[PDB]
């Protein structure tokens, strides 16, 4: 089969910046590729055939060209609504395949997080489990790390979190990261921490609480 | 303009079967060569089907060849995918395209999903989540809702019944053990809570539930 090496996988960028995302055939192929964009929540939707032929209403900011193995496609002036995912296509031959894709962020100001913690809510606490949720809000870059302790104990075991894509209003990532614990656990312990490591500071940012403290 | 409409999926077993289907419009059906092409969970696009515009020939990749198959109806402008055999590799959204001269994806549909699962379906928890009893409060306040434990995807999450949506990210829901759970954030100045109503609304249409949690402040005692 043709296996289509698309990259980069994600890449930042300015409005107005000219951008080009490449893909790679695993065997020749000529002028036998597609490529598509797709927003979030709708369909693909063809904008090059043939590796170079624009479809039918697509803005001539768009472009392909290559023939053989490599193969590019570029837009040469970033608007607002191109910020979104892109794909080539190989119809060369049966199995039609297609590459992994190119999401295509903004950039903007770096951005600390907003960090908040969250016991358990008196209501979960008649389950069989006690979650604490840590909401690391509105940060830039998209890269963050979070650790969580229990009594200064680093803890992984529970741990799983969420991240949003980039909004479309202020450019900023959000994070959520839930601890679930056994109740019975979670009552054998005080002290719950939040930590967020994020390119805007040196030091973390810590959230703590002491558990049955008000 | 053109139309293609899916229908048929829904939430099958592992080794189950599903027909979907595919109704065409606003170009002659039967002039045209097309596939059905799906987009799994993770957003890799895949080639499911080929069937040329008079229907005597078919194509298919060796993941689905001896399960699926594609047939048309020409009088019917619709196109078929007969799914049997079903794996949870076939968790897809399926597309209807037509094609050009040659296998480009001239135009798509809007997609029906199909999800193979043994998971049981399951009503989530949904938990208030208040900031911590007696924090100093700042010039804004974070507020959360937890809904935990669900199966299938989706839930509808909205704070104030939909009228309060600044400031809210709800996050993608992680699943874990065969259920979903996911989480969502609302941001408002200090000076409106806990003086005005914040409540998160979550509807679990596969388990026909709905619940309204308000965001009470913690304490107090
Ligand atoms: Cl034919």
């Amino acid at each position: 089969d043709i296996q289509m090496t698309q990259s980069p996988a994600s890449q930042s960028a300015s409005l107005g910046e000219s951008v080009t995302i490449t893909c790679l055939a695993s065997q020749t192929i000529g002028t036998w590729l597609a490529w598509y964009q797709q927003k979030p929540g709708k369909s693909p939707q063809l904008l090059i055939y043939a590796a170079t032929s624009l479809a039918d209403g697509v803005p001539s900011r768009f472009s392909g060209s290559g023939s053989g193995t490599k193969f590019s496609f570029k837009i040469s002036s970033l608007q607002a609504e191109d910020f979104v995912s892109y794909y080539c296509q190989q119809f060369y031959s049966t199995p039609f395949t297609f590459g992994g894709g190119t999401k295509l962020e903004i950039k903007r100001a770096d951005a600390a997080p907003t960090v908040s913690i969250f016991p358990p809510s008196s209501e979960q606490l008649t389950s069989g489990g006690a979650s604490v949720v840590c909401f690391l809000n509105n940060f830039y870059p998209k890269d963050i790390n979070v650790k969580w302790k229990i009594d200064g104990s680093e803890r992984q075991n529970g741990v799983l979190n969420s991240w949003t894509d980039q909004d479309s209003k202020d450019s900023t990532y959000s994070m959520s990261s839930t601890l679930t614990l056994t109740k019975d656990e979670y009552e054998r312990h005080n002290s719950y921490t939040c930590e967020a490591t994020h390119k805007t500071s040196t030091s973390p940012i810590v959230k703590s609480f002491n558990r049955n403290e008000c | 303009e053109v139309q293609l409409v899916e229908s048929g999926g829904g939430l099958v077993k592992p080794g189950g079967s599903l027909k979907l289907s595919c109704a065409a419009s606003g170009f002659t059906f039967s002039s045209y060569d097309m596939s059905w092409v799906r987009q799994t969970p993770e957003k890799r696009l895949e080639w499911v089907a080929m069937i040329s515009s008079g229907g005597s020939y078919s194509y298919y990749p060796d993941s689905v060849k001896g399960r699926f198959t594609i047939s048309r109806d020409n009088a019917k402008n619709t196109l078929y995918l007969q799914m049997s055999s079903l794996r949870s590799e076939d968790t897809a959204m399926y597309y209807c395209a037509r094609q050009g001269d040659y296998a480009w994806f001239a135009y798509w549909g809007q997609g029906t999903l199909v999800t193979v699962s043994a998971a049981s379906t399951t009503a989530p928890s949904v938990y208030p989540l208040a900031p911590v009893c007696g924090d100093t409060t700042g010039s804004s306040v974070t507020l959360g809702c937890l809904v935990k434990g669900y199966f299938p995807e989706p839930v509808t999450l909205t704070w104030n019944s939909g009228s309060l949506s600044s400031g809210v990210h709800t996050f993608p829901a992680v699943l874990q053990s065969d259920l979903y759970t996911l989480s969502s954030s609302v941001t408002t100045v200090s000076s409106t809570w806990p003086s005005e109503s914040i409540t998160c609304n979550v509807a679990h249409p596969a388990s026909s539930t709905k619940v309204d949690k308000k965001i009470q402040p913690r304490g107090p005692t």
